[PDB]
Protein backbone atom coordinates (compact mmCIF):
# COMPACT_ATOMS: atom_id res chain seq x y z
CA UNK A 1 0.00 0.00 0.00
CA UNK A 2 1.12 3.55 0.76
CA UNK A 3 3.71 2.53 3.38
CA UNK A 4 6.31 0.98 1.10
CA UNK A 5 7.18 3.98 -1.09
CA UNK A 6 7.97 5.77 2.18
CA UNK A 7 9.86 2.90 3.83
CA UNK A 8 12.11 2.49 0.78
CA UNK A 9 13.24 6.14 0.78
CA UNK A 10 13.43 6.14 4.58
CA UNK A 11 15.96 3.30 4.51
CA UNK A 12 17.66 4.92 1.51
CA UNK A 13 18.29 7.92 3.75
CA UNK A 14 19.95 6.23 6.75
CA UNK A 15 23.00 4.70 5.08
CA UNK A 16 23.50 7.78 2.90
CA UNK A 17 23.43 10.01 5.99
CA UNK A 18 25.94 7.79 7.80
CA UNK A 19 28.26 7.70 4.77
CA UNK A 20 28.08 11.48 4.33
CA UNK A 21 28.87 12.01 8.01
CA UNK A 22 31.83 9.63 7.79
CA UNK A 23 33.15 11.30 4.64
CA UNK A 24 32.87 14.83 6.03
CA UNK A 25 34.49 13.77 9.31
CA UNK A 26 37.42 12.09 7.56
CA UNK A 27 37.88 15.04 5.20
CA UNK A 28 37.90 17.42 8.16
CA UNK A 29 40.51 15.24 9.87
CA UNK A 30 42.71 15.36 6.78
CA UNK A 31 42.22 19.12 6.62
CA UNK A 32 43.36 19.59 10.21
CA UNK A 33 46.38 17.35 9.65
CA UNK A 34 47.37 19.41 6.60
CA UNK A 35 46.87 22.62 8.59
CA UNK A 36 49.24 21.36 11.28
CA UNK A 37 51.78 20.35 8.62
CA UNK A 38 51.58 23.80 6.98
CA UNK A 39 52.03 25.54 10.32
CA UNK A 40 55.02 23.28 10.98
CA UNK A 41 56.61 24.29 7.66
CA UNK A 42 56.11 27.95 8.56
CA UNK A 43 57.64 27.20 11.96
CA UNK A 44 60.74 25.62 10.41
CA UNK A 45 61.28 28.54 8.04
CA UNK A 46 60.72 31.14 10.74
CA UNK A 47 62.98 29.30 13.20
CA UNK A 48 65.75 29.29 10.59
CA UNK A 49 65.25 33.01 9.97
CA UNK A 50 65.20 33.76 13.72
CA UNK A 51 68.24 31.65 14.57
CA UNK A 52 70.50 32.88 11.77
CA UNK A 53 69.34 36.53 11.54
CA UNK A 54 73.01 37.33 10.77
CA UNK A 55 75.58 36.12 13.30
CA UNK B 1 63.72 23.09 7.10
CA UNK B 2 66.12 20.25 7.96
CA UNK B 3 69.07 19.90 5.56
CA UNK B 4 69.31 23.67 5.11
CA UNK B 5 70.14 24.22 8.79
CA UNK B 6 72.87 21.58 8.72
CA UNK B 7 74.37 23.09 5.56
CA UNK B 8 74.37 26.50 7.24
CA UNK B 9 76.13 24.97 10.24
CA UNK B 10 78.81 23.54 7.95
CA UNK B 11 79.24 26.94 6.31
CA UNK B 12 79.63 28.43 9.79
CA UNK B 13 82.22 25.87 10.92
CA UNK B 14 84.25 26.79 7.85
CA UNK B 15 83.77 30.44 8.82
CA UNK B 16 85.09 29.99 12.34
CA UNK B 17 88.06 27.86 11.30
CA UNK B 18 89.12 30.20 8.48
CA UNK B 19 88.75 33.31 10.63
CA UNK B 20 90.69 31.76 13.51
CA UNK B 21 93.49 30.68 11.18
CA UNK B 22 93.65 34.17 9.67
CA UNK B 23 93.89 35.81 13.09
CA UNK B 24 96.56 33.36 14.26
CA UNK B 25 98.61 33.92 11.11
CA UNK B 26 98.36 37.69 11.60
CA UNK B 27 99.62 37.34 15.18
CA UNK B 28 102.46 35.16 13.90
CA UNK B 29 103.44 37.82 11.35
CA UNK B 30 103.43 40.52 14.02
CA UNK B 31 105.65 38.45 16.33
CA UNK B 32 108.07 37.40 13.58
CA UNK B 33 108.49 40.92 12.21
CA UNK B 34 109.09 42.29 15.71
CA UNK B 35 111.78 39.64 16.17
CA UNK B 36 113.44 40.58 12.89
CA UNK B 37 113.44 44.32 13.59
CA UNK B 38 114.87 43.86 17.09
CA UNK B 39 117.64 41.72 15.59
CA UNK B 40 118.33 44.47 13.04
CA UNK B 41 118.60 47.03 15.85
CA UNK B 42 121.07 44.76 17.66
CA UNK B 43 123.07 44.56 14.42
CA UNK B 44 123.09 48.37 14.18
CA UNK B 45 124.36 48.74 17.74
CA UNK B 46 127.08 46.20 16.96
CA UNK B 47 128.11 48.26 13.92
CA UNK B 48 128.38 51.37 16.10
CA UNK B 49 130.41 49.51 18.73
CA UNK B 50 132.70 48.25 15.97
CA UNK B 51 133.08 51.87 14.84
CA UNK B 52 134.09 52.96 18.33
CA UNK B 53 136.57 50.09 18.54
CA UNK B 54 138.00 51.13 15.16
CA UNK B 55 138.43 54.69 16.45
CA UNK B 56 140.28 53.55 19.57
CA UNK B 57 142.34 51.24 17.34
Amino acid sequence: DKLKEAETRAEFAERSVTKLEKSIDDLEDELYAQKLKYKAISEELDHALNDMTSI
Amino acid sequence: MDAIKKKMQMLKLDKENALDRAEQAEADKKAAEDRSKQLEDELVSLQKKLKGTEDEL
